[PDB]
């Protein structure tokens, strides 16, 4: 977003209208269903703009930039970008297991992390994991919308329990078996 | 699509409730779109019946 | 949509009578429940299979209306691979049970006191209720009415 | 008791008169008075008997006594100047165990005042909270006959005698005290709603050193939150109320804003005491806006249940309060806008045109000359119309809403007459509209305006004879032509760039964050009274050096001068008339300078840009 601001010709080097534009992120962001389709609807005349007035003073809303700005991994020479595509690294990832739990790990398919700015690249991501699989697999794309906090409320459904006690490491443990064997146990 | 899902769903209620199942509306339509995504459904027969026992525990 | 609904299933599960965090602790136990198990043939033919177990204990319109529905649902299975497995989770006259009388059909059958014993039987079953809440109407309040004072209703322990 | 009877036919009475949904509601069936069937509670020598026959008969009829029915050997009198009621046990028996029977009879006592209160609160009348109240204390009274059930079950066995009742009825003679003192409280005058639910508060302040009956209390207050918290789920989250039996703090009236909404104090729970004025502002802001079409429902409607300690009503109204005083205010701003109109008053009233009002002068000039009822109002509406179709004031939706009306009277209506100052503007507002921005408000910018038009009428009349006498070799009047227009377009400078526009400005940044009518009345009134407050309407003294020196601004100009009475292209008496408008200003301009001093300023450091004439003479 920095990067095509700028190149644009709209003055942004500064710290304080990066959160300006996290915050537009984190909450008016939208993105498109297709590489092809949106930009159609983007090339006919432009209108995918949600106006935003900020009270902060500042004006800065543009509709067609933001469904585009995290699109560039579909295709990473829009950006640039070194590493590897979407799509390819899934079915490498696929590929690099083991043959007959191939389709039973394929049949759970998982959003997680900071790509949370807008659940819109979820069915993005859906229709994306579609057109990849082929008749001879399962999908299932479980798909909450507890994908921000996801790495907390692991954690803490985890400790809570009293069984989990028997994967959790002792101090006598830890002195017998020595530091670096909470790698191995964790599980 | 959402008229033939709902006529088919209408359908399926009757069949399980003559097989004498332990579903009632919400379950059924739970299920059913959990099962339009696609896994095995021998384990969603385990599962189903592990929730209703867990959250029996409780009361 | 999955996610909404076992949303919806969690708000059933908790008693409406606070109670904004104790929907959380069911989804806690609710997911716990969930991964227990996943840590660990056509479809319309496990109906067949079935509606054959049906026919066997009586009751022939049952398995004649099962066995043709199927047949125009595949004309989802899944949803009927679910249903074959949670057939034994569920709960623990007019004018035609032997008319003979009217009807534009022959009055011709021998006897055998088995079909009207199950003629009988379709009056018992509403007596066996009706006569089992004579009896669990005074053992019910004999119950509550005689125990040890101060601890016969729990409103006095308040 | 004769008391209830009296108490139900006001009840009935003070519902029909206050709402029109409200009116018949059931009366109590009379029959279950004097019936002695339809309530809860309803011989032979005795000194001649063996003294097991007498433990066996006694026992068994203080064991019917403890429900307040006739035993074997006691009988039921009337009650006497106590509050529960006295028994009649057969005289003869036994002076060692009539003392007993006088232990055993105190929780009889404490069953009496109970079942007599619990079928009083049945009706209708006393309302359907006090009512789930004791059908919680009805649950108690069951307890009561489970235990007498128990004792006839150990009688038959031989294991009932008069030790043992007494021992066995203490559970029922220390969580049934209890009861027997709310229950002649609860009974005394009306009570009913909210206010039992106060009563049952105080209960867990007077019982704080005793844990057994400070969780009754909450437990008989728990279960009578139930029906209220029904009616808690209509009035906060719709715009309307049924409420027909009258439980509950805000009635409706039948006689809109202030009136047919009113908080009933001896109706309030004490929990709710605090949250009262947020209840009534949450209900009423979803009452006001049904009456347009849109949303009176809230889309959030929450769920209430009793707690104290872990209390959840002082956090779900809340969350009530900032929906539906946001939900009000997000449909006045941008439709029936309330900001449009707050801009098309400060367009003409705080005058924020000036082509509008320079055409308008010179087109109305012969008009506001004349006295009123020496002028006529259409034809003011008419050279408005030309004169606003010329400027910027057809370009807005609600152009129209100006009408031409009269005040002759200026400063004995804000502390003949001639046409300026009986000329006026009204702003009108709808029906909806008017609830926030009322007849008051629009007075005062009525006012503000009334002032503003006489600078800007005499600055047109102070030029015209400047250009007209354009004699040309003439300077007599060309002195005191400039000292007063330099004060009258520096009030216009003073007022318009610091008294009118920023704080203008601070008020439309206040709306845009407002979020309840409460904020917006605040501020509304601040920038309206103390831009009025400023100029010379409310001041101090009234501030009539002001007013003295318009008119002899318009004396000056007119009714002397006469633009040099035609040698521009007297008999010298014109110039002693100059010296004395010259002395008359600076006498009214020096003493409004020395006012503006005394009173706890700017205009006085520009007008006297390098401190001229700040000394020509000084007051006593």
């Amino acid at each position: 977003l920095m990067k095509i601001l700028t190149e644009r010709g709209y003055s942004f080097t500064t710290t304080a209208e990066r959160e300006i534009v996290r915050d537009i992120k984190e909450k008016l962001c939208y993105v498109a269903l297709d590489f092809e389709q949106e930009m159609a609807t983007a090339a006919s005349s432009s209108s995918l703009e949600k106006s935003y007035e900020l009270p902060d003073g500042q004006v800065i809303t543009i509709g067609n930039e933001r469904f585009r700005c995290p699109e560039a991994l579909f295709q990473p020479s829009f950006l640039g970008m070194e590493s590897c595509g979407i799509h390819e690294t899934t079915f490498n990832s696929i590929m690099k297991c083991d043959v007959d739990i191939r389709k039973d790990l394929y049949a759970n398919t998982v959003l997680s992390g900071g790509t949370t700015m807008y659940p819109g690249i979820a069915d993005r991501m859906q229709k994306e994991i579609t057109a990849l699989a082929p008749s001879t697999m399962k999908i299932k794309i479980i798909a909450p919308p507890e994908r921000k906090y996801s790495v907390w409320i692991g954690g803490s459904i985890l400790a809570s329990l009293s069984t989990f006690q028997q994967m959790w490491i002792s101090k006598q443990e830890y002195d017998e078996s020595g530091p670096s064997i909470v790698h191995r146990k964790c599980f | 699509n959402l008229n033939a899902v709902r006529e088919t769903m209408d359908v399926l209620l009757e069949i399980s409730r003559i097989l004498n199942t332990g579903l009632d509306m919400e379950t059924l339509s739970i299920c059913v779109r959990l099962c339009e995504q696609g896994i095995n459904p021998e384990a969603l027969s385990s599962v189903i019946k592990e929730l209703r026992k867990a959250t029996e525990a409780l009361k | 949509s999955i996610t909404q609904l076992f949303d919806d299933l969690c708000e059933a599960l908790l008693p409406a009578a606070n109670r904004k965090r104790a929907k959380r602790s069911l989804k806690k136990v609710a997911y716990n429940a969930l991964f227990t198990n996943l840590f660990q043939l056509p479809a319309r033919n496990k109906i067949l299979m079935l509606s054959f177990d049906l026919r066997v204990g009586g009751l022939g319109p049952k398995a004649d209306r099962l066995e043709e529905l199927v047949e125009e649902l595949e004309a989802v299975g899944s949803v009927l691979d679910l249903l074959v497995q949670l057939a034994g989770s569920g709960p623990p006259r007019d004018y035609f049970l032997n008319n003979k009388h009217v009807g534009r059909n022959v009055p011709y059958s021998g006897y055998d006191c088995d079909d009207l014993s199950v003629f009988e039987m379709d009056v018992q079953s509403l007596i066996s209720r009706e006569e089992c809440l004579c009896h669990s109407m005074i053992q019910e309040t004999l119950q509550v009415m005689e125990a040890a004072p101060g601890t016969g209703l729990p409103t006095v322990g308040l | 008791l004769q008391q209830s009877l009296e108490l139900k036919r006001k009840m009935l009475r003070d519902k029909q008169n206050k709402k029109n949904s409200g009116q018949h509601l059931p009366i109590f069936p009379a029959w279950v008075y004097e019936r002695p069937a339809l309530i809860g509670d309803f011989a032979l020598p005795i000194g001649t008997l063996p003294l097991a026959s007498q433990e066996s008969a006694v026992v068994e009829d203080l064991l019917y006594v403890l429900v307040g029915v006739d035993g074997r050997y006691v009988s039921a009198q009337p009650l006497a100047g106590r509050q529960s009621r006295t028994f009649l046990v057969d005289p003869n028996l036994d002076l060692s165990i009539r003392e007993l029977v006088h232990r055993i009879l105190p929780v009889a006592a404490s069953y009496s005042a109970v079942t007599r209160f619990i079928e009083e609160k049945s009706s209708f009348e006393y309302g359907q909270v006090n009512h789930a109240l004791a059908a919680a204390m009805r649950t108690l009274v069951k307890e009561h006959l489970i235990l007498v059930s128990q004792l006839e079950q150990l009688h038959r066995q031989g294991l009932l005698s008069l030790q043992k009742l007494w021992f066995y009825i203490q559970p029922a003679m220390r969580t049934m005290d209890i009861l027997a003192s709310l229950a002649t409280s609860v009974d005394k005058g009306e009570c009913l709603g909210g206010s039992t639910l106060s009563l049952l508060h105080d209960r867990s302040f007077s019982y704080t050193g005793d844990s057994q009956a400070q969780e009754l209390c909450l437990y008989l207050t728990k279960a009578a939150s139930a029906p209220y918290f029904e009616v808690l789920e209509k009035w906060i989250y719709r715009g309307i109320i049924h409420d027909p039996y009258s439980e509950f703090m805000v009635e409706e009236h039948e006689l809109y804003w202030d009136q047919r909404y009113t908080i009933v104090q001896q109706q309030i729970p004490s929990f709710l005491q605090k949250m009262a004025d947020k209840i009534l502002s949450t209900g009423k802001y979803l009452n006001v806006v049904r009456e347009c079409g849109h949303d009176v429902t809230c889309p959030v409607a929450k769920e209430i249940i009793y707690t104290l300690k872990e209390r959840a009503y002082v956090e779900q109204i809340e969350k009530a309060f900032n929906y539906a005083s946001k939900v009000l205010l997000d449909f006045l701003m941008e439709e029936k806008e309330l900001v449009a109109h707050l801009r098309s008053i400060k367009r003409y009233f705080l005058m924020d045109q000036g082509d509008f009002f320079v055409h308008f002068m010179d087109l109305a000039e012969e008009e506001l000359r004349k006295p009123v009822e020496d002028i006529t109002p259409p034809r003011l509406e008419a050279l408005l119309e030309l004169a606003l179709r010329m400027s910027t004031a057809n370009t807005d939706p609600f152009k129209d809403d100006l009408k031409i009306d009269l005040m002759p009277h200026d400063l004995i209506t804000q502390l003949a007459l001639s046409g300026l100052e009986a000329f006026s503007f009204d702003y009108i507002v709808k029906w909806p509209l008017s609830l926030i921005i009322n007849r008051k408000a629009l007075t005062r910018y009525q006012m503000l305006f009334r002032h503003m038009f006489y600078c800007k009428h005499v600055e047109r009349q102070l030029c015209s004879v400047w250009i007209s006498n354009k004699a040309q070799w003439f300077a007599g009047a060309f002195t005191l032509r400039q000292r007063m227009l330099n004060f009258v377009q520096n009030i216009q400078y003073y007022m318009m760039f610091e008294v009118m526009e920023p704080t203008w400005h601070i008020l439309e940044k206040n709306l845009k964050s407002a979020s309840n009518i409460d904020d917006v009345l605040g501020h509304h009134t601040g920038f309206l009274d103390t831009c009025l407050k400023d100029c010379m309407l409310t001041n101090p003294e009234l501030l009539k050096v002001f007013s003295k020196l318009m008119s002899v601004c318009v004396m000056f100009t007119n009714c002397m001068q006469k633009f040099t009475q035609s040698m521009k292209l007297l008999v010298s008496g014109f110039e002693a008339t100059i010296n004395k408008f010259d002395k008359n200003f600076s006498a009214h301009l020096l003493d409004l300078l020395a006012r503006l001093s005394i009173y706890s300023a700017s205009v006085i450091s520009r007008l006297d840009f390098n401190g001229f004439y700040t000394e020509r003479l000084e007051r006593l």
